[PDB]
């Protein structure tokens, strides 16, 4: 049984009033339910869809195209880091090793207390200081395997 | 698997089979009869068989008195072995789930995705 | 509008698209993602026909004939050797994730990706590596759904969507594991998703009624009726 | 009136260059087979003195014969529903050498006259309620709701209720309510109909003992039991 | 490095501590300058001449004419509900230029599409922005709210009539976003597919509109256009290719970053004098000049002027202009298969060739990688390379997938036949059949 709170359905609404079409609110719509849950649940496509009046079909259809929402429960503090070309040659491959033996779980997995949800990502767009990664809404830069287990331990 | 290719490959069209479902989802003939007064043992039907059900087999004494007794139904067709091919198992290869071989689990296959799955 | 193809003169209609021209002229050209009643979209690339601007134009450049409008003029070749080696590339990339399952699919001997594999020429597999698999959905009593042999064409969404105005098969997911489907098990609620049997060019989409008492299409005796 | 039903098909002797048309494809399967428990020896095909199809594959279905009717579409190469390609003047067109059917009548020179016999208003009146058809695509035809995979497809039978006269007869969604019809008191569960005008009752038409002819027909002693 | 408003109209103005620039330094430093001009002393029509005499192409990657593209709406009066929208998606791998015009310069994009948005008579302004650039949409947020407030956004502004909303989309991460059709496409709330042109955006592009996407880099360069003149514009560097460009080296060079350059300055310009050079103990092996799918080059091309054509015609492409450095260390093959990797998860689907053909390539890249590769793998990649260029595919992300590809294998062969080691091998052996043994 979901159902949208107050907070949600107004910023939904509100961001309809942005654009001549409801349907182009459908991906803030869920990035606003994944705001406030952490994901997207089962029944928050079919309130979002009643919302905006479009199908449930298209809104699970955005809502599984794009990759920062979530349709399966994550973490509390989701983890990106990049594993593109430049940070790779900057050696992404040590940060994804520390923070796989800090944490005890896989790429794409969350860690059995649920506090984080480890995630490679594209490119964050900071090349010039790799390589980098993403605490929730953090970037971190010129990462070392040193400073992994420290720089984990201030997300709670 | 009853996919018929062996009926329709026959010259002669002297063999008639029906397809049936077990509950798990795996296609077995409900019947297969084959005229044996009409077949000329050319072998078209166990070279057109992709699981290697249908074989010709060494024996040549088929001699009948009433020629209606020469129509073999499938309790007088189905050996106990695998015969000439003693290995080839087609549901380890389709992508078609029965029991004891879920999505994934055939030859060359990987794991379902789910679309809902946090990985890019 | 006067089209040459493969140097043969043809008169067409210039509104038309080159693939339903030339298809409507007896030439083969293989196609997927394009219906005459859903038009096209160019999505699967299957249709690829080599182009001339001129006749005294020996490069050329691959183009879908289902977006490409026939104009006067137009000389296109669909026996070149690129078109032909790029028709057949774009039927061994469907193939390369295909399931083993031509014996046990209600498609078989009805199949449209069956007929183009044939068509296009190709019979060798070289791929080495795992094929994708789904999970497949109930969607009611009359579809059965089987999601491991689709080509991924759009033909489905396009007609139960656009065409037919439902509302409750869509498609989700992205790059090479795109799903088509309802967003739950369910019964499809459009009066006229049994139609996706033969929009759809695989056996995804399957007549269940069909299927419970299953036979092939040349072993069926038709007569028309109403 | 009906003397356009002759040229609706070619009568049995058509054919074309000399042969029937055939009812299955050419590669049709087991005709030594298919009867032989029965009966080793094979029989004749039966014959059709009817029309100009034959019940074999000893026929004609190219898609360049000179024809209407078309039992199947297939050509080489072609096995799947896009044969039909090869049948059509142009793809998405008409069948090439005519799409078969006639029609009866023509547009007629002259119209009809304004019927002026309009209606009253519909006026609720207490312990007679109108009986409004629901059809179901599932369900509300004869013939094909005899068929077993329609039953699943089907729904549950029902009657509707507007909000106010499901409160006025202090009934709510789901329960059962029984009415009489030319003596027979059926009873039916109750779906709460929105949509539905006040003084009406919902009835599925063309189901088990909800006839047709009960569209705009009346009701009475609609009552909870 | 000294940044003067003539030679680095994009930079000049940036802080030193990297602080974001507000609104009243901004008009400090001869902020909305070019906007006051372009809206109280010319029509749309002459802004729309002078950005296409000024010779500004687009700086998203491909080098497009702006006075061409905003030349391309339609003249008729009757379409007066028309749509701006700035490309902020910047996703490719390699690029950071447009973070660092949004994270500290917002009101230079700001007016840039409001300068923009009245030449192109446009009612309404998206900034398409990626969803992991927090500090841009705060910024951006904030000098959109300040320009509302001292009447440069709005309805009636600066007293000209012209009415004009900025709005910012914020992504939800995916690369096929950035393409302009797919990002038309995930504006109106649907599944970022690309679409067929013909018709081009500027005739019915979002809702069915008149519609210009622009990057962001573009819209920063209009006000400066607008505020200087068509004539210094033109003047800043003798290039065909008109104007700055943010251009830099990054990856493991002494200091990687980014500088704002005429166009025609050659790479080893920007490798020694600006990125240091490569570091300590690491030899220079290839680049790529201009992001993630661009054809990689070796050290022969390093004294190549970054433009579009002189790059064009040594088998690669400007694109972004930021260039990326490949030393020794770095095996070609891990490498290509790492940009595989990404460009095949990050196809939208749509069609056959980059959806099914660049997971084979990426297979066949994890094969060599690991020394299982076979032989003909080598002839696979290049057959798909070939098939997957321009035209094979509904849009371009195959294409710009397979450049580096083709081009490791083009200069670097003899890393990927080291991977070829064991034979080739598809079928298992069936018992009771014999094999038909090609010769
Ligand atoms: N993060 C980034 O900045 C990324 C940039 N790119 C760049 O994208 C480029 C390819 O993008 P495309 O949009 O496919 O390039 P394109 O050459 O097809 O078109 C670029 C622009 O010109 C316009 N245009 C081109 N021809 C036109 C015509 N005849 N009529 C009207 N408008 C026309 C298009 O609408 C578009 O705005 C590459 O050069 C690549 O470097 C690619 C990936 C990521
Ligand atoms: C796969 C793909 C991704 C793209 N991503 C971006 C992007 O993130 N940002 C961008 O400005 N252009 C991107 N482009 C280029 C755009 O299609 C378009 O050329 C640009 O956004 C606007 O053109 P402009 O350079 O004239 O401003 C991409 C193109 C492709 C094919
Ligand atoms: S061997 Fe007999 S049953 Fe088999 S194809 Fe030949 S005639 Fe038919
Ligand atoms: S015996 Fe072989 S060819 Fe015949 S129906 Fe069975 S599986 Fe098919
Ligand atoms: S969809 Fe066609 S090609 Fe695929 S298994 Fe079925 S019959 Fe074979
Ligand atoms: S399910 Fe069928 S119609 Fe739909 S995309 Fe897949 S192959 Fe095409
Ligand atoms: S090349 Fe094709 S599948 Fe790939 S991103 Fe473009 S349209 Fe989508
Ligand atoms: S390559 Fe990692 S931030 Fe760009
Ligand atoms: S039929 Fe033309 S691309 Fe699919």
């Amino acid at each position: 049984a979901f159902e949208l709170s107050a907070a949600e359905r107004e910023a939904i609404e509100h961001e309809m009033h942005h654009y001549e079409d409801p349907r182009a609110a459908s991906i803030e719509a869920l990035k606003i339910v994944q705001k406030q849950r952490g994901w997207v649940p089962d029944g928050a496509i079919h309130a979002i869809a009643d919302v905006l009046g479009i199908p449930a079909s298209d809104v699970e259809g955005v809502a599984t195209f794009y990759s920062q929402i979530f349709r399966q429960p994550v973490g509390r503090h989701v983890i990106r880091y990049c594993d593109s070309v430049v940070c790779h040659i900057n050696g992404y491959q040590g940060i994804q090793a520390a923070l796989e033996k800090k944490l005890n779980i896989k790429p794409g997995q969350t860690t059995f207390d649920g506090r984080f949800t480890l995630l490679p990502t594209c490119c964050l767009g900071n090349c010039d200081k790799g390589p980098n990664m993403m605490i929730d809404e953090d970037t971190h830069a010129h990462l070392t395997p040193e400073a992994i287990p420290e720089l984990l331990e201030r997300y709670k | 698997v009853a996919c018929n290719l062996c009926a329709v490959a026959c010259p002669v069209g002297c063999i008639s089979l029906q397809k049936a479902e077990t509950k798990d989802g795996r296609w077995y003939p409900e019947f297969f009869r084959i005229n044996f007064s009409r077949c000329i043992f050319c072998g078209l039907c166990e070279e057109a068989c992709p699981t290697t059900a249908i074989q010709l087999t060494p024996d040549f004494e088929m001699g009948e008195y009433k020629r209606q007794d020469l129509v073999y139904e499938k309790e007088d067709l189905l050996i106990s072995g695998p015969g000439k091919y003693p290995e080839y198992n087609f549901y380890r290869m389709a992508g078609m789930a029965i029991d004891g071989k879920d999505k994934g689990e055939a030859e060359n296959e990987a794991k379902p995705i789910d679309v809902k799955s946090l990985l890019p | 509008a006067t089209i040459h193809v493969d140097g043969k003169e043809y008169e067409v209609n210039g509104a038309d698209n080159l693939l339903e021209a030339c298809l409507s002229l007896g030439l083969d050209i293989p196609y997927f993602c394009w219906h005459p009643a859903l038009g096209s979209v160019g999505a699967c690339r299957q249709c690829a026909v080599k182009q001339y601007q001129n006749a005294e134009d020996t490069r050329g450049r691959l183009v879908m004939s289902c977006m490409t409008p026939a104009s006067d003029g137009t000389f296109i070749s669909i026996d070149d050797e690129e078109a032909k080696q790029f028709r057949e590339s774009v039927v061994e990339w469907l193939m390369t994730n295909h399931p083993h399952d031509c014996p046990v699919c209600e498609e078989g001997g009805n199949c449209h990706l069956q007929d183009m594999t044939v068509m296009t020429g190709h019979s060798f597999r070289r791929y080495r590596f795992t094929k994708r698999t789904h999970r497949n959905q109930d969607l009611g009593p009359f579809i059965s759904h089987e999601m491991n042999r689709c080509i991924a064409c759009y033909r489905c969404v396009r007609y139960y969507k656009d065409y037919a105005d439902g509302t409750d098969l869509g498609v989700y997911g992205a790059h090479d594991n795109v799903y088509f489907g309802r967003p739950e098990d369910g019964t499809l609620e459009s009066e006229f998703s049994g139609n996706l049997v033969e929009i759809c060019p695989t056996g995804v989409f399957t007549d269940k009624t069909h299927s419970e008492r299953y036979n092939r299409k040349w072993d069926m005796q038709f007569a028309p009726s109403i | 009136e009906l003397a356009g039903i002759k040229d609706a098909a070619p009568d049995a002797t058509f054919r074309i260059r000399g042969q029937k048309l055939a009812r299955e494809p050419h590669r049709y399967s087991g005709r030594t087979a298919m009867r032989a428990n029965i009966s080793v020896h094979e029989p004749r095909q039966p014959q059709d003195i009817d029309t100009m199809f034959t019940f074999s594959m000893e026929g004609n279905n190219q898609p360049t014969a000179h024809r209407s009717q078309v039992p199947f579409a297939w050509a080489p190469g072609w096995n799947s529903p896009q044969a039909w390609n090869k049948f059509q003047d142009e793809v998405g067109g008409k069948l090439r050498f005519g799409d078969p059917g006639v029609r009866l009548f023509e547009t007629s020179e002259n119209g009809l006259d304004y019927f002026t016999s309009v209606p009253a208003r519909f006026q609720p009146q207490d312990g007679k309620w109108r009986i409004a058809p629901y059809y179901h695509l599932f369900g509300s035809d004869e013939l094909s709701q005899r068929a077993p995979v329609f039953q699943s497809r089907m729904p549950q039978p029902y009657i509707k209720l507007n909000p106010a006269d499901a409160a006025k007869l202090g009934v709510n969604a789901g329960t059962r309510v029984s009415f009489s019809y030319d003596g027979n008191t059926v009873t039916l569960p109750v779906e709460i109909a929105e949509g539905l005008t006040a003084g009406q009752v919902g009835l599925p038409m063309g189901m088990s003992g909800i006839a047709p002819v009960l569209a705009g027909a009346h009701l009475e002693d609609l009552k909870e039991a | 490095i000294i940044r003067t408003p003539e030679t680095h109209p994009l930079t000049w103005r940036l802080r030193d501590d990297k602080q974001p620039v507000w609104l009243d330094e901004y008009r400090s430093k001869n902020g909305y300058e070019g906007a006051r001009k372009a809206l109280t002393g010319l029509s749309p029509d002459e802004i729309v001449n002078q950005v296409k005499d000024a010779g500004l192409k687009g700086r998203g990657g491909a080098g497009f004419s702006t006075g061409l593209k905003w030349s391309l709406m339609p003249k008729d009066e009757s379409m007066n509900i028309r749509y701006l929208l700035c490309n902020a998606d910047e996703m490719e791998p390699g690029t950071y230029k447009d973070r660092l015009l949004m994270e500290q310069l917002p009101h230079l994009l700001v007016e840039g599409m409001l300068i923009s948005a009245f030449a192109l008579k446009a009612y309404r302004g998206y900034i398409f922005l990626r969803g992991e650039y927090i500090e841009a949409a705060v910024n951006l947020r904030r000098a959109i709210a300040e320009a509302t407030e001292a009447g440069l956004l709005g309805k009636n502004i600066m007293g000209t009539g012209f009415d004009f909303e900025l709005f910012v989309h914020t992504g939800a991460g995916r690369y096929i976003c950035g393409e302009e059709t797919a990002l038309i496409n995930s504006l109106e709330g649907r599944r970022a597919n690309p679409r067929s042109k013909p018709p081009f955006p500027a005739t019915s592009g979002a809702w069915g509109k008149p519609t210009c996407v622009n990057n962001v880099e573009t819209l920063c360069n209009v006000p400066a256009i607008l505020a200087n003149g068509v004539e210094w514009y033109q003047n800043i560097s003798k290039s065909k290719d008109a104007g700055t460009k943010l251009m830099g080296f990054s990856g493991r060079v002494k200091n990687p970053g980014l500088w704002e350059l005429p166009f025609g300055t050659t790479a080893r310009e920007i490798l020694e004098d600006y990125a240091g050079g490569m570091r300590d103990g690491l030899k220079f092996k290839a680049w790529q000049p201009g992001g993630a799918g661009t054809d990689f080059l070796t050290e022969a091309h390093l004294d190549l002027p970054m433009e579009f054509e002189s790059i064009g015609k040594a088998g690669s492409r400007l694109g972004t202009a930021l260039a990326m450095a490949v030393d020794h260390e770095i095996n070609m093959v891990s490498l290509v298969r790492n940009l595989e990797e990404f460009f095949a998860r990050e196809s939208c689907g749509w069609c056959t060739p980059c959806r099914d053909g660049l997971p084979w390539s990426v297979k066949i890249l994890r094969a060599l990688e690991r020394g299982e590769g076979q032989p003909g793998d080598i002839e696979t990649l290049e057959q798909l390379c070939r098939f997957l260029g321009p035209g094979k595919t509904f849009c371009a992300h195959a294409p710009g997938a397979v450049e580096p590809l083709q081009s490791a294998i083009k200069y670097f062969r003899e890393e990927f036949e080291a991977g070829i080691k064991q034979p080739f091998s598809n079928t298992h052996l069936i018992n009771g059949i014999q094999p038909n043994l090609l010769k």
